RNA sequence: ACUCUGGUUCCUCUGCAUUUAACCGUGAAAAUCUUUCGCCUUUUACUAAAGAUUUCCGUGCAAAGGAGCAUACAUUGAGUAAAUUUUUGGAGUCCCCUCGAAAGAGCGGGA
């Protein structure tokens, strides 16, 4: 929903502008046609043009890309969401927890190992474990059906 | 992380079940766009 | 954000946050959720080096 | 940890902090607490020894064994912790 | 500012936070700056007013990354000047009598600009130069600061002092003497050497699922980016891209790029380095007639022009201004 | 050792749900007033935007009372159950010099 939610419609609603495939309203500032002014500040000689800033920008960032907006009610979007990554399970007889192919291998080619500062020597290969410590979940199974 | 350390330190403090608090997000531009846009300090004592 | 805390001659010290985006996200299974969390590791190390 | 008694819970807290601390022998030691114990072994830096006699010499660090402290005095604030 | 986002944070501010009145706001734009891409190939005279004094100067591109060190205070220029000379003949091989040469970083004491004494001491008594050498040095921290192209700084460039003529007594060779025929002296060292602009480049992260691959590249080719590496997230689906863009051209590439892959691709931009502007801006062969986007090589004219007409200066650089004609 | 109470389910009353970035409502109506657009020989019924208020279908929690079902005393606020170096199973006793009527006190000394 990038430029597709409940903000970027309020704000293109406030600037006048539609999103393709968005509702289109009323004009609320009835008069925004008037920058016809010819001053020089909007002068097409002196602005350097690259990429047209088209009005998914004008939304995307409304304060940088537009005018009289402590006039005009314009509305911040929420900026990003880290990716979700969840992919669906084809196959009920997989383990809940298997290393699908569509994830990358966990490699890179030219790191070096970190140093495992383990305990060494005659002395320290000899510590034990007591007899009753054992994983905080041993006999619960990793996974079940559900 | 630090909604976890407030929350610890404050007992009244509040984190939603779906969203979270962002304490140190005060500005309401961060409330809104989601991100922490100004660095804010937070000072607590806690025990290691 | 790590080098420039080394040029400032910070102490780096390193969070690996958002652990449950393996079991809950990926669904790695245990043994190579190890494997991931030590690359990072060794990714930032390889940054202090 | 597991639990053990506030006195020594306080004494961890006194860490950091200036104390002193009298031994059976009845020296006196002022210095700052760098180290505390649970059996309360103490470590003084910047230490300053006091004889009975009112003499007196600083000392760079003293460790005091746990069962040969008489009383400690604390700094104030630990009230509040 | 550093980037969108930050702009659009900054106004933002100043909407509701703090100035609550109506702004206009300009298209957004970058600072360029000047560099020359040749070895001066005369070298260049300015006779002081009083037509005693005589500098000369060259100019040279400045060698690969030097500029960053100083940038960075990897070098300074307040260190003692063994350490200074040490820097310069450890890591960049230069000649250690060049390196004790070094008169001025510019336009500011760690600007990407260098000022060098190559007065061999035959030509001139090493003390009389001595006399008017803050005076060089401040004239050449001038003209970088200005710059002759489109008034934008100088950057990269090498400035070799090489000979002078100064008068035996101060009232001929006075600061206001010196001051400004330095600055003519750099300026007309810079438009022989082939001067170009350069415009700062993005270094641009894409996090991106490997069907959205083919959509990074589609949109960065229409902003003149490119990738340099394509490789996967370890333990996860996602892919990293990254890439170089210019700023100039990134000015709804975030946008563009979450649109044409439904939000599935998402980007980070950081200042990187700064790249020439393509094609030459001196070229009067090209007419930036303001219908369309120019194509790629009239880019270092429409920028020099425009930035020209943008600050109130003449339409082209009446180059012959500075230069003595048989020089 | 004190006073403190039976679970559940339902009905109804009362009070509160304003520091809103945002949300009593992951849904979404109607009206009035003021203003601006479009229909139009007038008004009603309207168009579609803004602002200010209303009504209506709903929501949450606390507390009190009652009504049905099958039935259990604990338990809340206030407050219970280790002779081997670092504390709780004894390095303890006794004897001279000093100040002082008086009884202690010196890193005092001795067994
Ligand atoms: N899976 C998972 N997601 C988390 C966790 N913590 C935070 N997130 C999510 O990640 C996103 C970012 O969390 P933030 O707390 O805003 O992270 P942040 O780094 O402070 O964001 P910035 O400060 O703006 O860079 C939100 O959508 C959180 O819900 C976590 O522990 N596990
Ligand atoms: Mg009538």
């Amino acid at each position: 929903f990038y430029l597709f939610d409940m903000k970027s419609f309020f704000t293109a609603k406030a600037l006048n502008v539609a999103i393709p495939g968005g509702p289109k309203f009323e004009p609320l500032v009835k008069d925004l046609h008037t920058d016809e002014d010819w001053n020089e500040f909007n002068d097409i000689n002196k602005v350097i043009i690259r990429a047209p800033i088209r009005t998914e920008y004008r939304i995307a960032f409304p304060f940088m890309y537009n005018n009289l907006i402590s006039s005009l009610p314009v509305q911040v979007s929420w900026y990003h969401t880290p990716s979700v990554v969840f992919i669906k399970t084809e196959d009920p007889d997989l383990p809940a927890f298997y290393y699908d192919p569509l994830i990358n291998p966990i490699v890179l080619s030219n790191l070096k190992a970190t140093e495992e500062n383990l305990p060494e020597g005659e002395e320290e290969d000899e510590w034990e474990l007591p007899e009753d410590v054992r994983p905080i979940f041993e006999d619960v199974p990793l996974y079940t059906d559900n | 992380f630090l909604d976890c350390l407030m929350e610890q330190t404050h007992p009244e403090f509040y984190r939603a079940e779906d969203a979270d608090a962002r304490f140190t997000d005060i500005l309401f531009i961060e409330k809104q766009r989601g991100c922490s846009i100004k660095s804010q300090p937070v000072s607590i004592v806690a025990q290691d | 954000a790590i080098r420039h805390a080394i040029q400032e001659r910070l102490a780096v010290t390193l969070c690996i946050s958002k652990i449950d985006r393996l079991l809950l996200e990926l669904k790695l299974p245990p043994a190579d959720a190890y494997f991931k969390l030590r690359l990072i590791i060794d990714q930032v190390n390889n940054i202090l080096s | 940890m597991t639990s053990v008694g506030v006195p020594i819970k306080i004494l961890h807290e006194a860490e950091g902090h200036m104390v002193t601390l009298e031994t059976v022998t009845g020296e006196v030691y002022r210095g700052k607490l760098s180290e505390a114990e649970d059996n309360m072994n103490c470590q003084l830096a910047e230490t300053v020894v006091t004889f009975r006699d009112g003499r007196s010499h600083q000392l760079d660090n003293v460790f005091i064994r746990g069962n040969k402290i008489r009383f400690m005095i604390l700094p104030d604030m630990l009230k509040n912790a | 500012g550093t980037g969108e986002f930050y702009m659009d944070c900054v106004m933002h501010d100043m909407r509701k936070v703090f100035s609550e009145i109506d702004i206009k706001v300009a298209d957004p734009v970058v600072t360029f700056n000047e560099t020359v891409i040749e070895t001066s190939t005369l070298k260049c005279f300015a006779e002081t007013p009083n037509k005693k004094n005589k500098i000369t100067m060259m100019a040279e591109p400045l060698e690969k990354q030097l500029d960053e060190d100083i940038e960075n205070e990897v070098v300074q220029i307040g260190w003692n000047r063994r350490r200074l000379g040490e820097f310069f003949q450890t890591k960049y091989n230069w000649d250690l009598l060049a390196a004790r040469s070094i008169w001025a970083f510019g336009p500011d004491t760690t600007g990407p600009n260098i000022l060098l004494d190559d007065t061999l001491p035959s030509e001139v008594d090493k003390h009389l130069l001595s006399t008017v050498r803050e005076s060089l040095v401040q004239g050449f921290q001038w003209a970088t600061r200005e710059g002759p192209l489109c008034e934008e700084p100088i950057r990269q460039v090498k400035f070799k002092l090489l000979d002078a003529a100064i008068a035996t007594e101060p009232l001929y060779r006075g600061g206001g003497q010196m001051i400004p025929t330095a600055r003519r002296c750099a300026y007309s060292a810079f438009l022989m050497a082939t001067p170009r602009l350069m415009e700062p480049y993005y270094t641009v992260e894409v996090v991106a699922p490997a069907d959205c691959v083919a959509a990074v590249y589609t949109v960065l080719a229409k902003r003149r980016g490119h990738v340099t590496t394509d490789a996967p997230m370890p333990g996860s689906p996602m892919y990293t891209i990254s890439a170089y863009i210019p700023v100039m051209d990134s000015f709804g590439f975030e946008t563009d790029l979450r649109i044409h892959t439904q939000g599935q691709a998402f980007c980070m931009s950081a200042f990187h380095h700064w790249q020439l502007v393509p094609g030459d801006p001196l070229d009067k062969s090209i007419v930036i007639k303001t219908l369309d986007v120019q194509p790629t090589p009239h880019l270092a004219r429409e920028f020099m022009i425009k930035t020209r007409r943008r600050k109130g200066l003449s339409e082209d650089v009446s180059v012959n201004k500075f230069f003595d004609d048989p020089m």
